[PDB]
């Protein structure tokens, strides 16, 4: 490659600090998959009015922005510009992070729920928001995120894991929410898949499973297939 | 680490094309013999040696 | 004159290389004489069997000039005869069936080391790994085995 | 660890990088 | 194996299984659920329990079936065995990795006198008299609280006041209230000194019942009624702390009037007070125009320059904020500019120095990174011994460890000074806080001077009782560093080392993490049996951004020890040298040979000592080589250069080749053969791995197939023995 | 795809440069900066290139002249023109010009005796 | 100890990394190298002059460095240095100049 191979045999040794590098960030990624990382983001905006419409902002390349609050709360509906609200997906976190908005000495939580776009224009219509407040429950998507296990046996070989859903609608009722599910498949089997409510034993207190959104707690995640070859084997004879 | 370390450098560079004119005369260019402190650290045509000759 | 023309690959026994019909649809147009060819390369090749089917190129010019290459034989043939096989797999990766072991492999690559151009540059890892990705592509993997395979001599197109 | 710290999300399109001497802001007091 | 003892079912406890670390989530919080909360049990699939039951029952025959025929025929060594913690594992602020703790030393009794010199900074309540009445009423209730909470301000980086204390106090609530009602209509000439009172007698940088908004309209009115420095004021007193309190625009109507009346600001304090509080500038264009105004006004005068240096050094532009594209080394012009510009004045009169301005300059160059300034130190090595009695428990520290560090790491004094000042330290010695006494007992072990009587009175007991806690995460590394050079074993004491370590809430910082990875391989060498796991989670972070290739552009500078025997290698004998190459992302051996894992290092004026043997750095390094089998050349470049200068370069020939073979034949002898023997059990775990067990088991007996390979046991004998024994 | 039947010719306006050279030497200075590598350069096309398009005896070579002023490009025609061209200053697009007020006049010096040195209109298309 | 300090300015002022030819020529940038070496060894008693005589001979035996141009190891007269230091020392000297001192005429 980049150095001849005469030269290379003389600095074969030095490749560890290749791989001993990737052993750190591949293992810190895979295990901070969960957790929302401890850092503050804000967005300065401004109020509502019924003087400022639409097309009057989108000269103007500011946006509209909208609140869907939760028990008891208001709905709050704001005027921000477009290059914050890409900005704020372009985060890993975007699916769950908390982002304030400062509109004066006020702050606002939310969650990102979703974003229309003029598909035909291409241009930002609007950016939508979910309100969150500490003591009272409030919607978010815990994705699932499926290690690598080499310690089992059957999905070494010949056998496919299976993720049937990509993530969980839940409430939360405090400050700090974990950012996405994590799961190590050893005990699993053809046998058992994992369900739901495996996953409801094991959650903090402040978290519960929103019901009005799932089927049921037997319902099913991960999937594990058979062996190949006895398929094989069978296939062919 | 080299690069500093030369005292009577003697650059040298390519003007190969391919080596068809070497291949179909069972020839090409050797670098075990003379294992060189440096080859094409910036320059990638550049080749630095202590010996004024180089064959 | 000395520009290259044009570049073919070919494939020849050692010493029974013969102005066959069969190889001047190639070298016919080009005014090569096969006769006046085969001479020189039978000539250099006298040190090896006459069973096995080597390969060649030959760098043909715009004076109808030429300067023959010899390469060693085709990897592929080297191993059906360790295989004791003519075919193989229709599929890859899929269909994993063959098996050689690593001994023989160490001394192949030395076939292909002490005479190819190419490799003259490389070291023996590297060779080794060439195959293996070749054999990917085939059905063949690399398994110890204690045994010795008999002898086969699985065909060539020559 | 309870920092102050946090990330600003706004355009820099809009701050203006001009240089007020001591005239500027001595006359708009009047 | 393993694999075999599986349960053939798991419950829903069971699926999940156990791990070395909690989340940050299942901390206790406030609002709480498990209580309603009830448990799932995966179900068991109706055709499984026909199968659980038959192989129940199978095995429940050959039981009975077999007793029949009975009647016929016949460890954490860290926390003990039992006892473990499990630490929390988070997401982490690039705030711990760079953060020296304040705990283990009363901080601002300490860090105000340093300042002091400048005067315009001082604090002065009294000199707002009209609030004075009601600014101290408050502090009266910060300290008498319960708790510790001023006290907790800027040292519990995990607490507030803007939030937890003063919005919370309402006797302090009414007092804030009746301040706002006077701030609009003071004169605009006391409002800087009340700032300051605010930011750090008071900690209130927020602007949480509005008091700084009413300030900004009270002092933007008038800005230009100000004279210079008294804008500088506001600077200082707003943005030395947390939060900037002031606005952008009050700010930037600052920044842009100095920098334009740069002409007219008189003095050379006058400038010492600018740059310490415009420090925090991100714009690199304007500490130029300061640099450059201070390059034009000569100073005639000793304390300017101190008053320069010790500004200079915490009020550096960092590399970070620089370009990643710029003129070569270009942060160092900044400095030499200055320092030529210093070097007479320091240099001509530092017999007259006194021992408020003593401290200052220890710290502002071990803080600059040079090795010029010895002269003025030698005029302190005779000024300290004069002094030796009559001084006070804050200039011991500093001393000993200012010339611990002198000269870039290296430190710089006599056995005079150290000896003496021992006595200095047993006078004040309850007096000296955790930060102190450990950077004393580096100063011994970096100079192997530790007397055997002071160890034990009064470091023992101390290390004893603080080693395990109580102990500040920052004063563990001067520790760290001591311990392997005093060349202790002691196992009791290194686990209260690890035991904090691991207990501790606070993650690795990687200004501090150099000692806690060479202490590592420390203990492995020594003792095997650890498990440094929770150790390394602890280091997680900073290994990741861990180099040691770093270091080679300045070794490549300052170190003529290195080339001169490094171009007889490579110019005019032959071997496959490498030169600087990471010894595990720990060390960069100086010269190395490989494969044969050789190593050329040397000792010099940095790495030996008067008495001509090497640091106790340099025998630690070659500890762990050795450890790791990793040949060496201890030379010494005092004797090289004593060798005739034709018997030089075979000198080296002549040990080099012999150092070879004893490794060629090593490799040879032990490790290439072994390495297959692993290889092949390695390759055993894996074909263990692929088994179907329902197909392995095949009721109660284990019947595999065994394959015979051919293996040359004719080198090794003692694992073929050792094998064939257990195996049968 | 579909096969091309109209055949557009370009050989007879191919005009490279070091076509009506005899010989060539270049020479270095190491203490300029500029003025080598431009000449490294020069001395790639003069062997790098292709033979066709010089002439038979085209022999360029390289030389280190410390005593030199500044490194220089001396060259030889056909039919007798000799220059140097000196590089502290100068670069690889200003020389060619040059050389082409050589090759466009040597043209109307071998054509008047009746030689054709022009190429076959088969040898290059577009 | 101030020679050291005052010694690292003029080498850093004066790395010129412009290549060279070495001839009678040097660069004003050179000159205030050179002149304040100069400066250095006017002013030192004579104690002194038979010291660095004394140092140089213990400097160019160790020789460590190899260059054509600086000292050097190839360097072929460096055996005779451990021998003879001053010539002072070679009594033979001191016979020379006295029977030059009668030649004159």
């Amino acid at each position: 490659t980049i150095v001849g191979s005469q030269f290379d045999a003389q600095t074969e040794h030095v490749n560890k600090l290749a791989l001993d590098l990737a052993n750190k960030k591949y293992r810190k990624m895979a295990l901070d998959q969960a957790v929302l990382r401890k850092e503050k983001v804000v967005v300065p905006a401004e109020f509502r009015t019924e003087k400022d419409s639409l097309i009057s902002l989108k000269k103007e390349l500011r946006s509209p922005v909208y609140i869907k609050g939760h028990t008891g709360i208001p709905d709050v509906d704001l005027i921000a510009d477009n290059r914050q609200v890409f900005s704020i997906r372009r985060r890993l976190q975007f699916q769950n992070q908390s982002f304030y908005f400062k509109v004066g000495n006020e702050e606002f939580r939310c969650t990102y729920d979703h974003i229309q776009i003029h598909p035909m224009e291409k241009w930002l219509v609007y950016s939508k928001y979910r309100r969150y407040v500490v003591g009272k429950p409030n919607s978010i998507f815990l994705p699932i995120n499926i290690l690598p296990t080499f310690q089992n046996n059957a999905i070494v070989r010949g056998s496919e894991i299976v993720q049937l859903l990509d993530g969980i609608w839940v409430n939360s009722y405090n400050d700090e929410y974990p950012h996405s599910i994590v799961i190590d498949p050893e005990n699993l089997s053809k046998i058992r898949p994992l369900r739901i409510g495996d996953i409801h034993n094991f959650l903090p207190d402040g978290v519960e499973i929103d019901k009005t959104k799932c089927l049921s707690l037997h319902q099913k995640v991960i999937k594990i297939t058979g062996d190949k070859e006895r398929k094989l084997d069978i296939a062919l004879q | 680490i080299k690069s500093t370390l030369l005292i009577n450098n003697n650059y040298y560079f390519n003007y190969i094309t391919n080596g068809l004119d070497l291949k179909y005369d069972n020839t090409f260019q050797n670098f075990e013999l003379n294992t060189l402190s440096i080859k094409n650290y910036k320059n990638k045509n550049l080749i630095i040696s202590n010996n004024n000759q180089l064959d | 004159m000395a520009e290259i023309k044009a570049i073919i690959n070919l494939r020849l026994l050692a010493g029974i290389a013969k102005p066959n019909p069969k190889m001047g649809q190639s070298l016919g147009p080009l005014g090569i004489n096969m006769m006046h060819f085969c001479k020189d390369f039978n000539a250099a090749t006298a040190h090896i069997r006459s069973d096995i089917p080597l390969r060649v190129q030959v760098a043909a010019k715009v004076d109808r000039s030429y300067s023959y290459i010899i390469k060693p034989p085709e990897t592929s043939w080297l191993i059906k005869k360790v295989i004791m096989k003519e075919k193989l797999t229709q599929y890859a990766g899929h269909v994993n069936l063959d098996y050689i072991d690593v001994r023989y492999v160490y001394e192949i690559a030395k076939i292909k080391k002490e005479i190819d151009i190419d490799f003259k540059r490389a070291t023996l890892e590297s060779i080794c790994n060439c195959i293996i990705g070749q054999c990917n592509s085939m059905g063949v993997n690399v398994s110890i085995i204690d045994e010795k395979p008999k002898p086969f001599n699985p065909k060539a197109k020559v | 660890m309870r920092s102050y710290n946090q990330t600003i999300v706004e355009n820099q399109k809009v701050f203006k990088n001009t240089v007020n001497d001591r005239e500027y802001y001595e006359l708009k007091n009047t | 194996f393993k694999g075999f003892d599986k349960n053939r079912w798991a419950t829903s406890a069971e699926v999940f299984p156990e791990k070395p670390f909690k989340y940050g989530y299942d901390k206790q919080q406030k609002i709480k659920t498990k209580q309603d909360r009830q448990w799932y049990e995966a179900p068991v699939g109706a055709m499984t329990k026909k199968r659980f039951q038959t192989a129940d029952f199978r095995a429940y025959q050959t039981e009975l079936e077999e007793a029949a025929q009975k009647t016929l025929e016949g460890k954490d060594e860290i926390f003990g065995e039992q006892g473990a913690p499990k630490r929390y594992y988070d997401r982490i602020l690039q705030k711990e990795l760079y953060f020296h703790h304040r705990n283990g030393k009363h901080f601002f009794e300490q860090a105000d006198r340093k300042i002091s010199f400048l005067n315009q900074f001082t604090p002065q309540i009294e000199k707002v008299p009209e609030l004075a009445e009601t600014l101290k009423t408050i502090l009266k209730i910060a300290t008498e609280s319960e708790g510790s909470p001023l006290k907790r301000a800027g040292i519990d980086q995990e607490f507030i006041i803007e939030d937890d204390f003063y919005s919370e106090n309402e006797e302090c609530k009414k007092l804030f209230e009746e301040i706002k009602q006077k701030v609009s209509n003071m004169n605009y000439r006391l409002l800087p000194d009340l700032c300051l009172v605010l930011s750090f007698k008071l900690r209130y940088n927020k602007d949480v019942f509005g008091i700084w908004e009413k300030i900004e309209q009270n002092f933007m009115q008038s800005i230009h009624h100000y004279p210079v420095m008294e804008l500088v004021k506001m600077r200082y007193a707003s943005c030395a702390l947390s939060p900037k309190s002031l606005s952008r625009d009050c700010l930037k109507a600052i920044h842009d009037i100095v920098f334009t009346e740069l002409h007219n600001v008189p003095s050379v304090l006058d400038l010492s007070h600018l740059l310490f509080a415009f420090r925090h500038i991100n714009s690199l264009k304007y500490y130029n125009l300061i640099l450059d105004e201070i390059c034009r006004r000569p100073i005639k005068t000793l304390q300017e320059a101190i008053a320069l240096l010790f500004v200079f050094s915490h009020s550096l532009f960092p590399n970070y904020k620089r370009k990643e594209i710029r003129e070569k080394d270009q942060d160092l012009k900044e400095k030499h500019k200055i320092v030529d510009h210093l070097a007479d004045a320091l240099a001509n009169n530092a017999k007259q120095i006194q021992g408020d301005d003593f401290v200052r300059v220890l710290i502002g160059l071990n803080n600059l990174q040079l090795t010029t300034f010895k002269d003025v130190l030698t005029h302190i090595e005779r000024y300290i011994i004069k002094n030796i009695d009559t001084l006070d428990a804050f200039q011991t520290s500093n001393a000993l460890y200012g010339f611990s560090k002198a000269n870039n790491n290296a430190g710089f004094g006599s056995e005079q000074l150290y000896k003496a000042l021992q006595k200095a330290a047993e006078k004040h010695w309850s007096q000296f806080s955790n930060a102190d006494k450990a950077r004393t007992f580096y100063a011994f072990a970096f100079q192997d001077l530790v007397d055997p009587v002071f160890r034990k009175k009064f470091i023992q007991p101390w290390l004893n009782e603080n080693l395990e806690s109580n102990l500040s995460h920052s004063e563990l590394h001067y520790v760290a560093f001591s311990l392997m050079f005093e060349q202790n074993k002691d196992a009791e004491i290194w686990k209260k080392f690890v035991k904090n370590i691991c207990k501790n809430q606070y993650v690795v910082p990687v200004l501090n993490y150099y000692p806690i990875k060479l202490a590592r391989y420390y203990m492995q060498s020594i003792f095997p049996k650890w498990n440094f796991d929770i150790y390394k989670l602890a280091c997680q972070d900073a290994e990741a951004t861990w180099d040691a290739s770093r270091q080679i552009d300045s070794i490549m500078e300052n170190n003529k020890e290195w080339k001169s025997i490094g171009v007889l290698l490579q110019n005019r004998l032959e071997f496959n040298s490498i030169g600087l190459d990471n010894f595990e992302n720990l060390l960069l051996i100086d010269w190395a040979i490989m494969p044969q894992r050789v190593a050329i290092m040397i000792q010099g004026a940095r790495q030996t000592l008067p008495n001509g043997k090497p640091t106790p750095l340099h025998r630690l390094k070659l500890q762990l080589l050795e450890n790791h089998k990793f040949a060496v050349f201890n030379l010494i470049y005092k004797d090289f250069e004593a060798i005739s200068p034709d018997q030089k370069i075979p000198y080296l020939k002549k040990t080099i080749e012999e150092l070879i073979a004893k490794q060629d034949t090593y490799i040879k002898d032990v490790e290439e053969p072994q390495q297959w023997l692993s290889f092949m059990d390695r390759m055993q775990e894996l074909t263990y791995r692929n088994i179907m067990i329902g197909e392995a088991t095949k009721g109660g007996v284990i019947d595999p197939e065994i394959q015979e390979v051919q293996f040359d046991w004719s080198k090794l004998q003692k694992e073929l023995k050792e094998r064939q024994k257990q195996e049968e | 795809g579909k096969k091309r039947r109209v055949q557009v010719f370009t050989g007879s306006m191919l005009q490279p440069l070091y076509r009506y050279l005899l010989s060539a030497k270049i020479g270095v200075n190491p203490l300029d900066l500029h003025g080598q590598n431009i000449a490294k350069q020069i001395f790639l096309k003069c062997k790098q290139a292709r033979p066709k398009y010089l002439q038979n005896d085209f022999n360029a070579t390289l030389v280190q002249d410390n005593e030199a002023p500044a490194s220089y490009f001396h060259a030889k025609f056909v039919n007798g023109y000799e220059q140097k061209w000196y590089l502290h200053k100068s670069t690889e697009e200003e020389i060619n010009r040059n050389l082409k007020y050589f090759n466009y006049q040597i043209e109307m010096e071998r054509n008047l005796q009746g030689h054709d040195d022009e190429y076959e209109d088969e040898e290059t298309q577009l | 100890k101030x020679f050291e300090r005052e010694w690292q300015k003029i080498q850093r002022e004066t790395e010129d990394k412009q290549r060279q030819a070495l001839d009678a020529e040097l660069t004003p940038a050179q000159k205030k190298r050179v002149e304040f070496i100069a400066d250095a060894f006017i002013e030192l008693n004579i104690m002194e002059i038979a010291y660095l005589n004394h140092t140089l001979k213990e400097r160019l035996i160790k020789t460590t460095g190899l260059s054509p141009l600086k000292v050097n190891i190839d360097w072929p007269s460096l055996k005779q240095l451990e021998n003879g230091s001053w010539p002072p020392a070679n009594p033979n000297w001191f016979l020379q100049q006295e029977a030059i001192a009668k030649l004159w005429p």
